[PDB]
């Protein structure tokens, strides 16, 4: 079982004004558990876990002091991108970035990430070797040449590889029974005439942590797509995720075809029919 | 926890 | 430059009647950020409706859940409206019990 942490900040101008709505948000795996909105009254970085409940004052210090840095350099660059870019400041545009790290079972560093969108497209992120850089377009080289310069990615890297996995091992201690739950999937199987030709085949998985699942389908043994429908996994908004899977079918031959859940709570994969 | 500091493009 | 809200409007728990539960509207994929969700009952706007923080998806699109206490009856029909820059007019996603 491996783990990950990510934060994931969104920047938008408002030409109104000048002031940008800035949104931060922490996950560890597929549960928040700190946010940050500059709409919010209290200007400070909050809880959305229990377990983050125990951090002290200096915590809370700490990290509303870093993310109002980050929205402040947020700030700036969104006014240097309307350069290198000849836009005006008539429109909203919008900067996004996902940072974190990934650990294994036994604790130790495995990935690391920093990654920069700007109206919705990439613009420059930290490579998987932690040392270069993947610029989009020119404007984004201009940028890499400022952190090769500065030797940014050194920088980088040392959080990544050492503060981001310490305190992902931290909460993930202090969140233990909560974070290092599996919730299996529950499942069931729904059918809807359609007609004297065909009939509808919806295979349910719901109540399941993490999110990450796959349902499939098979006619006869072998794996069906065509006429097949999947859904976005969704939040039940308790914690637990739902996803369905679904198949039109010759009506009365729904014995040909079997749904397949696999989940990391399950010892192996279910199978089941109408 | 957070990184201390982004960096200016 | 702009893409459009994909929809899911669904119950925490199986729906019911008479039985409380939570009534959700899973908007995704969406860019950009600002956007109008509403949970309908009877074609009313709910009071009462909390949304997730916003946050994005590998591809750089958004989502949100909206959200609310609700208790399923016979008679009471339920759906999720979204406006975005996208919609030439809003989108209207009814609630069906197995969906």
């Amino acid at each position: 079982g491996s783990h990950s942490m990510r934060y994931f900040s969104t920047s938008v101008s408002r030409p109104g004004s000048g002031e940008p709505r800035f949104i931060a948000v922490g996950y560890v795996d597929d549960t928040q558990f700190v946010r940050f909105d500059s709409d919010a009254a209290s200007q400070r970085m909050e809880p959305r876990a229990p377990w983050i409940e125990q951090e002290g004052p200096e915590y809370w210090d700490q990290e509303t002091r870093n993310v109002k840095a980050h929205s402040q350099t947020d700030r700036e660059n969104l006014g240097t991108l309307r350069g290198y870019y000849n836009q005006s400041e008539a429109g909203s545009h919008t900067i996004q970035i996902m940072y974190g790290c990934d650990v294994g079972s036994d604790g130790r560093f495995l990935r690391g990430y920093e990654q920069h969108a700007y109206d919705g497209k990439d613009y420059i992120a930290l490579n998987e070797d932690l040392r270069s850089w993947t610029a989009a377009d020119m404007a984004a080289q201009i940028t890499q040449r400022k952190w090769e310069a500065a030797r940014r990615a050194e920088q980088l890297r040392a959080y990544l590889e050492g503060t981001c996995v310490e305190w992902l091992r931290r909460y993930l201690e202090n969140g233990k029974e909560t974070l290092q739950r599996t919730d299996p999937p529950k499942t069931h199987m729904t059918h809807h005439p359609i007609s004297d030709h065909e009939a509808t085949l919806r295979c349910w998985a719901l109540g399941f942590y993490p999110a990450e699942i796959t349902l499939t389908w098979q006619r006869d043994g072998e794996d069906q797509t065509q006429d097949t429908e999947l859904v976005e996994t969704r939040p039940a908004g308790d914690g637990t995720f739902q996803k369905w899977a679904a198949v039109v079918v010759p009506s009365g031959e729904e014995q040909r075809y079997t749904c397949h859940v696999q989940h990391e709570g399950l010892p192996k994969p279910l199978t089941l029919r109408w | 926890c957070t990184e201390l500091k982004l960096s200016d493009y | 430059i702009q893409r459009t809200p994909k929809i899911q409007v669904y119950s925490r728990h199986p729906a019911e009647n008479g039985k409380s539960n939570f009534l959700n509207c899973y908007v995704s994929g969406f860019h950009p950020s600002d956007i109008e969700v509403d949970l309908l009952k009877n074609g009313e706007r709910i009071e009462k409706v909390e949304h997730s923080d916003l946050s994005f998806s590998k591809d750089w699109s958004f989502y949100l859940l909206y959200y609310t206490e609700f208790t399923p009856t016979e008679k009471d029909e339920y759906a999720c409206r979204v406006n975005h820059v996208t919609l030439s007019q809003p989108k209207i996603v009814k609630w069906d019990r197995d969906m």
